[PDB]
């Protein structure tokens, strides 16, 4: 589904360590 | 199975997400960026300007009438970080969700010393004290409506400027008031009339039959010599006055002393509310430092550029009659102007690709304006990695004279 | 006209709907997860890691800040399960709405049980005993101020953490205080970041509450100065190493006549303090006996531990909650003089429950069908077994539900005693 | 129709059985002699040896 | 209708036996 794609990049960016991605995926996920 | 990618990430989420929530009253105070951006780790007393008052100017002729007029500033210091440095064990990193609960449970600690801090300033050095002997009640003859009495003394004394006040009540008279929850999200916000668990109990005064000792006049100074000799600002911000006694008196005290009443700051028409002040330190016996300025209109030592400062008909004179406010213990409702509260944050200091032994990450929180540092560093002796969160930040109560409290039920 | 898949399911979602929905405060329990599942009956004690609240540092240099610790640990015993062991009669099978009122019966007597334990033990281990002469009620001339005075007590404590304090109420104490229902479900919860964190306490009601008996004890005095140490480990009989349990206390007395696992007990003399700061407060300290081990010896669930006593070292003396130590021949003074129906409250983490899968092998037996479930509200885990049983003609039915209640911090857990006045 | 209480009789929670405060209200639903009434709920005593746990 | 067809799902999920997609639907139909 979407969100489970939105959670994979938001995965992909808290990996590479970027936190301001990380914010905005998720609350593109909410 | 978190990466270090994923150690910093969802720390400093966490830790962004719960001070944001956690926090109702210090997202309601302005957030003042100091303009040095200092790189030094070194706590600056930063002055800031306040509002410009000058006198009536009128006529063709404005040679007389001269542009020099008063400039007064006021001092905030940002002391240190408030750190919170634990350790992380290994159960703690086991999986995102636990790793989260820690982080949040750090970053609460953080963030209730925050609020604890702007509610204990709020109530300690309110000025615009309003007591009523009844309770808060919704509708009622013997019901007293605390908003109502607070925008009316705020708008009669013309300290807003035309953009709104902002009420915050503890639960209990939150409650009482009748102001409803539903379709709102907990403090009362829209996801303005907030509450807030964190208000404080002010506590009765058992000080009586205090008086002025001698006749005293305050004049707002710009400057004054210190012991290197250089010019230094005076903060206006709080007068010593000399008691006949202060057995009784603490920080959070409210007094008004009898036949002073204040002004309009624009118009400078006298009100019908005596004048209130806040003591901020008992330094001595008889020597009390009391919160706003009083400046009386009817001085003639003062200039007309010091006399366009003045919020009081009247200086305080020789055993005049001093009335203490809170007579009875009860929780504080505070309410507040635009700039009367500022919370002063400033990015901390520190370089993140030179150790590689200690990693550091500075994140910012925009919806309540602090600066914070996340540092993870491992450790032999426990087998495991020590964490460290750090909060840069300063709240000032600028304007004292535009924060108030609430009393209710002041019976004794 | 049920078949056996409509069987399971509408059981499983029934019972998993009632409890989740008639459980207050198994609710208001932290739910801990196991370290692992294991296939074994016998559950291991687990040793869950209880923290002292730590005071935010100010200044930017901090070393040595972090590693001295003490860090005791709590153990919690899973036990056996809480069973539901019945016969599906016909007439329960007949269509979808009887079957699921007979799930429903049985998922409350369940419910039942778990909400009695949660209750039972807050009410037998809560060691914040705030005692009035008066009943609960509005009016300050004579009526106890029972939310106030624990407001007080565990502000006094630093205890609360600076957050929400979970309240339950017996039924008619709740109506007494001047409560009232409106917008609010049956336990007066808010049907609607937690409530708690933000620092907003719940008032709820609940009717397992029990009945604290009273205590015929007269003249108990300790017997020799005694003194307590939180101790992290201990050597068992194998020569390994082994936690100690610091809650409990073992103290002896001159006797233990009339002393029971629900009697509170406050020693003359002694004070509490302030988690934190270490302040004496005005309050003495109050303890529950939780067994009675001998004729003359007696176990408190809250360990005192004076902060005069010079053997602690500053690690242990961080877990200070009494003034001085038991020195001879102090009395006792019983607190609950009088039967009545306990109030009781608690921090955040102050009673935890943990819940771990029942090990089955499914399908492996062709008589009996289970289907292991679990109930994500409450965080229990349980199993729905049936048979056909010829004796009766009809088919048995179990709901078996695995969970361990443990009263973590039971320093942190109060009761409210409203007129003790014998 | 006729409500009745006993003096050291309680209620008891139906599920839980733990003793309340109000005391137990019996209501006669029949009166069979000068001697003899008929309670509507019949009296059943937590304390009684004489029952079976069922 | 979208009712008729989710308790349709409803009762296929229970007969076999599948709890988890019976509670699914259940959630998705209230």
């Amino acid at each position: 589904a979407n969100k489970d794609a939105i959670r994979k990049q938001m995965d992909a960016a808290a990996s590479k360590g970027d936190v301001e991605t990380y914010r905005k995926l998720k609350a593109k996920l909410k | 199975a978190l990466n270090e990618g994923q150690i910093v990430t969802l720390a400093v989420d966490e830790i962004i997400e719960t001070i944001s929530a956690i926090t109702p009253m210090a997202q309601k105070a302005k957030k003042y960026t100091p303009p040095a951006a200092s790189m030094q780790r070194s706590s600056n007393t930063i002055w800031m300007p306040v509002e410009q008052e000058s006198p009536t100017q009128e006529g063709w002729d404005l040679t007389d009438k001269a542009t020099g007029l008063l400039e007064l500033n006021v001092a905030v210091n940002m002391g240190e970080p408030d750190n919170d440095f634990f350790q992380l064990r290994a159960d703690d990193l086991r999986d995102e969700t636990a790793y989260r609960r820690r982080i949040q449970s750090a970053a609460r600690k953080l963030a209730n010393n925050v609020e604890l801090k702007v509610a204990n300033m709020a109530a300690e050095m309110g000025s615009l004290v309003i007591t009523s002997p009844d309770a808060i009640g919704t509708n009622t003859a013997d019901a007293w409506n605390f908003v109502a009495d607070a925008e009316e003394i705020m708008f009669s004394r013309e300290l807003n400027r035309d953009m709104g006040t902002s009420y915050f009540f503890n639960p209990q008279d939150y409650k009482k008031a009748g102001y409803d929850l539903t379709k709102r999200d907990i403090f009362g916000r829209i996801p303005d009339v907030l509450r807030s668990p964190k208000l404080p109990v002010l506590t009765k005064s058992t000080a009586t039959g205090i008086t002025v000792s001698g006749a005293q006049s305050f004049k707002p100074v710009a400057w004054q010599l210190d012991n290197d000799g250089n010019k230094v600002n005076v903060d206006n911000r709080f007068a010593t006055v000399t008691l006949s006694a202060t057995t009784g008196m603490k920080r959070g005290d409210k007094i008004s002393f009898a036949g002073v009443k204040f002004l309009g700051q624009m118009a400078k028409n006298v009100l019908a509310q005596d004048a209130t002040f806040s003591v901020v330190r008992v330094v001595d016996g008889t020597h009390v430092e009391i919160t706003p300025k009083p400046v009386a209109l009817d001085d003639v030592s003062l200039s007309p550029e010091q006399r366009a400062y003045a919020n009081v008909n009247t200086s305080l004179a020789d055993a005049m009659a001093v009335n203490i406010l809170n007579v009875k213990d009860a929780r504080t409702n505070v309410f507040w102007a635009d700039d009367a509260i500022r919370i002063v944050s400033q990015p901390i200091p520190a370089n993140h690709e030179l150790f590689a032994g200690m990693k550091t990450t500075s994140f910012s929180i925009p919806d309540v304006g602090l600066n914070g540092i996340f540092a993870t560093q491992g450790d032999i002796s426990t087998l495991s990695g020590l964490c460290r969160i750090a909060l840069w930040y300063g709240v000032n109560a600028t304007r004292p004279e535009a924060i108030g409290v609430g009393l209710p039920g002041q019976t004794a």
